[PDB]
RNA sequence: CGCACGGAGGCGAAGAACCACAGAUUUCCGAAUGAGAAUCUCUAACAAUUGCUUCGCGCAAUGAGGAACCCCGAGAACUGAAACAUCUCAGUAUCGGGAGGAACAGAAAACGCAACGUGAUGUCGUUAGUAACCGCGAGUGAACGCGAUACAGCCCAAAC
RNA sequence: ACUCGUACGGUCACUGAAUCCUGCCCAGUGCAGGUAUCUGAACACCUCGUACAAGAGGACGAAGGACCUGUCAACGGCGGG
RNA sequence: GCUUUACUGCAGGCUGUCGCUGAGGACUCUCACUCCGGGAGGAGGACACCGAUAGCCGGGCA
């Protein structure tokens, strides 16, 4: 039979539509009196935390992050550019929203690693995430057979080096044939064509 | 080009700023919850060197000390009042609502409990005219008529320090130290004696301006000066 | 000019820097101080 | 909140938990959101209870809908802690199921029926 | 009894010097962390941000460095085109963030010598200056496959 | 920033104490207001096209422009016969 | 370096459209949102702000 998470997931696919779009309508409210990064207790969508990685145990924290939305904010060239360079309203940024404000989470917690993250909507002006995040350095995790490879010293600061799952994604490497030519394994490898 | 001064003006760098450290107090109306049963005595006559127009020092009743904008007539010894219940008497703040039509007013706000923003400067006075539940007609220094909340505070009279415009500051000196006290560059420089980099009317061999002075309203900054969005220009006509 | 404590220690071993290869050194390597720092010639830190 | 369509009263939460209490020491109860949706799925549910302080709302939000087309009855309770304590758990529950009755058959009846009326 | 062959004197058969490994000591400033400060000072200190928590800094974490290499972001211009704007120089220089002894990648929603075929990923040789791009100008420029190197495949979420 | 400021303010410009004065021109350019009608992009909408899509056309029409008016102590002009 | 009705573009301003955004070719409301108020509460209000796009102006700048 139906688990009762895939009722969350169900609601989910239309957060404008249903109980959702009153729930959100509320949330919001709290949401934009509330900080950048704030840590939440209990995840917003259980399903896909789950998914993702989480698990109701020590050293498994969930936080909400605020990033901005639109294009870049890109301030007007000082000196002498070619008119292909002279841009500033088009321009937008390499890394998704998302992926930003994992980045803002990992900050704010310097003792723990990112294992994901997920989005729990947007108004006009902003959009949230949650950001699972673990502690590579309790006992609760260390023993964890299914997490306690994020404890390894090579998944240090795995965000700030893409190795995220929306950083994955980001970086192109999600076809394992045609169209990534230019982004396995790395970008950089790549000369940065990607 | 470079930037004009204009444009160096919005850095808000030291010769840009007003000298704020030197200025008295940010004259606002007093905050009562309701009652009224809030006056005071007048204790000082203080000058204000923010707005060269003299400022009066009140003693309230519960025991605060604060500067007022002073209206005319208003001496040591006088009894202010603050409040709905409050006497129509000069100096004497209350709200647009209780005070009667045809009374020459100061220090009005423009929403209701924001401390007073119109007719402040010296000797000027706004005109309360029309009544309603809804609506309290005030005419502004400029001849603007006015449509305000009749929850609006203000104080009765004219402000002090009238006919300061009358006379003439003779010499450049005089024009110096008032300035010391306020948030302007001087002396002003025209910009048809500047060099073509340095503003839209610089440059050439004769000092005259390179394009018509009236600007657009469109007009970015750094080209927007002269008159700007001039309906008309000249005397005559 | 008013000296901190750090800065007397420092101009004290800059000073003491400035005195010359013992006659010894000469006789034990059979055969130059080449930080010699006078106080006009030359210029110290800070 | 968004679930919740009717306030019931102090006096019949204490009835619905008493109920509740000599459920799991008689009959067979399910404890947990996840064991509350696949007992009213599977029809095996007689009663079901529902938190009133869950957040996220999420997690509990699709069974009064979900009881509604499946004849189920349900029952709000204002506290989490409570249904735990009461379906004999050291923690909390989002929702609980009384999967059968047991020398409570008559009261449960009398709590479907009381609730019914209270819309 | 250093560089360093002096003078005086001393140490060494109680086995010194010297070398290897291990240990002791290891001022002050320094990430610099009680607070301040041009290496000093003032009156108990994981400062700051975090996780756990006996909710007490009790137990832990982060910070900074390193020759370059590596990964994630920001991103020129001279130059070439015999001018120059797209293009080119070039995702180069330079900048921000971060890991390791190597990084990254990685067990197909692949390939598409179309097959009765291949079978995770890097990399090397080749495919090839081929396909593709381009004021179709100047220039730009892969991949599948193949020969090699080395080989290794697995764990969740959900159902119950 | 201006601003502990509020039109007797302060911003943007021109001229440059006082005294006597400061004529005529709004066609061009600039600014501003107006505007029946004309022109005026994209989204949505309608027609055609396509099992879809590209695409073609239509309807509506903002600011702006056309057009009209105001304005020279606004750029400036004040001749030939 | 500087100028402009040189070429080409880039900021910026104005304006339409989409999102935020809700209830009953002009209108009412309040619940998001904004501002004022210490607070109670008041003003405004699906507009404005902001994100996106389109047209116009655009030597301010390259
Ligand atoms: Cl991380
Ligand atoms: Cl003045
Ligand atoms: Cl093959
Ligand atoms: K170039
Ligand atoms: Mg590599
Ligand atoms: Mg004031
Ligand atoms: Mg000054
Ligand atoms: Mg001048
Ligand atoms: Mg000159
Ligand atoms: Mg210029
Ligand atoms: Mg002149
Ligand atoms: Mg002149
Ligand atoms: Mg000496
Ligand atoms: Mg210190
Ligand atoms: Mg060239
Ligand atoms: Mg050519
Ligand atoms: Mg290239
Ligand atoms: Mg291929
Ligand atoms: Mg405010
Ligand atoms: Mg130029
Ligand atoms: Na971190
Ligand atoms: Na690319
Ligand atoms: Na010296
Ligand atoms: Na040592
Ligand atoms: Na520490
Ligand atoms: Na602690
Ligand atoms: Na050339
Ligand atoms: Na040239
Ligand atoms: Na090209
Ligand atoms: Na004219
Ligand atoms: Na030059
Ligand atoms: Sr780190
Ligand atoms: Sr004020
Ligand atoms: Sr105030
Ligand atoms: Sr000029
Ligand atoms: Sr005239
Ligand atoms: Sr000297
Ligand atoms: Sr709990
Ligand atoms: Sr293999
Ligand atoms: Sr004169
Ligand atoms: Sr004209």
């Amino acid at each position: 039979a139906r688990s009762a998470y895939s009722y969350i997931r169900d609601a989910w696919k239309n957060p404008g539509d249903g109980q959702l779009a009153e729930l959100q309508w509320q949330r919001q409210q709290e949401w934009r009196n509330e900080g950048a990064v704030e840590r939440i207790e209990r995840p917003t969508r259980l399903d896909k935390a789950r998914s993702q990685g989480y698990k109701a145990k020590q050293g498994v924290i969930v936080a909400r992050v605020s990033v901005r939305k639109g294009s870049a904010r890109k301030r007007r060239h000082k000196a002498g550019r070619r008119s292909k360079r002279q841009g500033v309203t088009r321009i937008t940024r390499r890394k998704d929203i998302q992926r930003v404000a994992e980045e803002r989470a990992s900050r704010t917690f310097p003792n723990l690693r990112v294992l994901n993250s997920y989005s729990v909507g947007q108004d006009g002006r902003q959009k949230w995430h949650e950001v699972i995040l673990i502690d590579p350095n309790h006992p609760a995790i260390q023993n964890d057979d299914d997490l306690s490879w994020i404890c390894a010293d090579d998944q240090a600061d795995r965000v700030f080096r893409g190795l995220t799952g929306a950083g994955r994604r980001n970086r192109g490497l999600s076809g394992k044939g045609k169209g990534s030519e230019k982004t396995r394994p790395s970008l950089r490898s790549n000369g940065g064509k990607g | 080009g470079r930037r004009i001064q204009g444009q160096r003006r919005g850095r808000g760098t030291s010769t840009f700023r007003a000298p704020s450290h030197r200025y008295k107090a940010d004259l606002e109306h007093r905050k009562v919850e309701d009652g009224d049963v809030i006056a005071g005595t007048v204790v000082d006559i203080e000058h204000d060197p923010a707005r060269s127009a003299p400022v009066a020092a009140v003693e309230f009743e519960d025991g605060d000390r604060r500067l007022i904008l002073a209206p005319e007539g208003v001496g040591v010894g006088d009894e202010l009042q603050v409040g709905v219940s409050a006497e129509i008497a000069p100096g004497n703040t209350l709200p647009l609502a209780e005070i009667p039509e045809g009374v020459p007013v100061c220090n009005v706000e423009s929403s209701p409990g924001d401390g007073g923003k119109f007719a402040r400067a010296s000797g000027v006075n706004a005109q309360l005219l029309t009544h309603d539940r809804n609506v309290a007609v005030v005419k502004l220094p400029s001849g603007e008529m006015k449509r305000l909340d009749p929850q609006c505070r203000a104080t009765i009279g004219v402000v002090a320090g009238g006919g300061r415009t009358d006379k003439p500051f003779v010499k450049a000196g005089n024009k110096h130290h008032k300035m010391k006290a306020r948030g302007t560059k001087w002396p002003n420089v025209r910009g048809v004696a500047m060099n073509a980099v340095d503003h839209p009317f610089g440059g050439g061999g004769r000092q005259h301006p390179g394009k018509p002075k009236s600007i657009s309203r469109n007009a970015p900054p750094g080209r927007k000066v002269g008159d700007i969005a001039s309906k008309r220009t000249g005397r005559g006509g | 000019g008013k000296k901190s404590k750090a800065t007397k220690k420092r101009l004290a071993k800059l000073d003491n820097q400035n005195s010359r290869v013992p006659a010894w050194v000469m006789l034990k390597t059979d055969r130059r101080n080449h930080k010699r720092r006078h106080w006009r010639r030359n210029d110290t830190d800070e | 909140p968004v679930y919740v369509d009717f306030d019931v009263p102090a006096d019949l939460e204490d009835d619905a938990l008493e109920a509740l209490e000599v459920a799991r020491d008689t009959g067979a109860v399910k404890k947990g959101t996840n064991e509350t949706t696949k007992s009213i799925e599977r029809g095996s549910a007689e009663l079901v209870f529902v938190a009133e302080d869950v957040q996220p709302e999420e997690i509990v939000m699709h069974i009064p809908e979900l009881a509604d087309e499946k004849g189920v009855p349900f029952i709000f309770v204002e506290q989490q802690d409570d249904l735990g304590h009461a379906a004999g758990l050291e923690v909390g529950s989002a929702a609980a199921a009384v999967t059968d009755a047991g020398e409570a058959d008559a009261d449960v009846e009398d709590i479907a029926d009381k609730v019914e009326e209270l819309r």
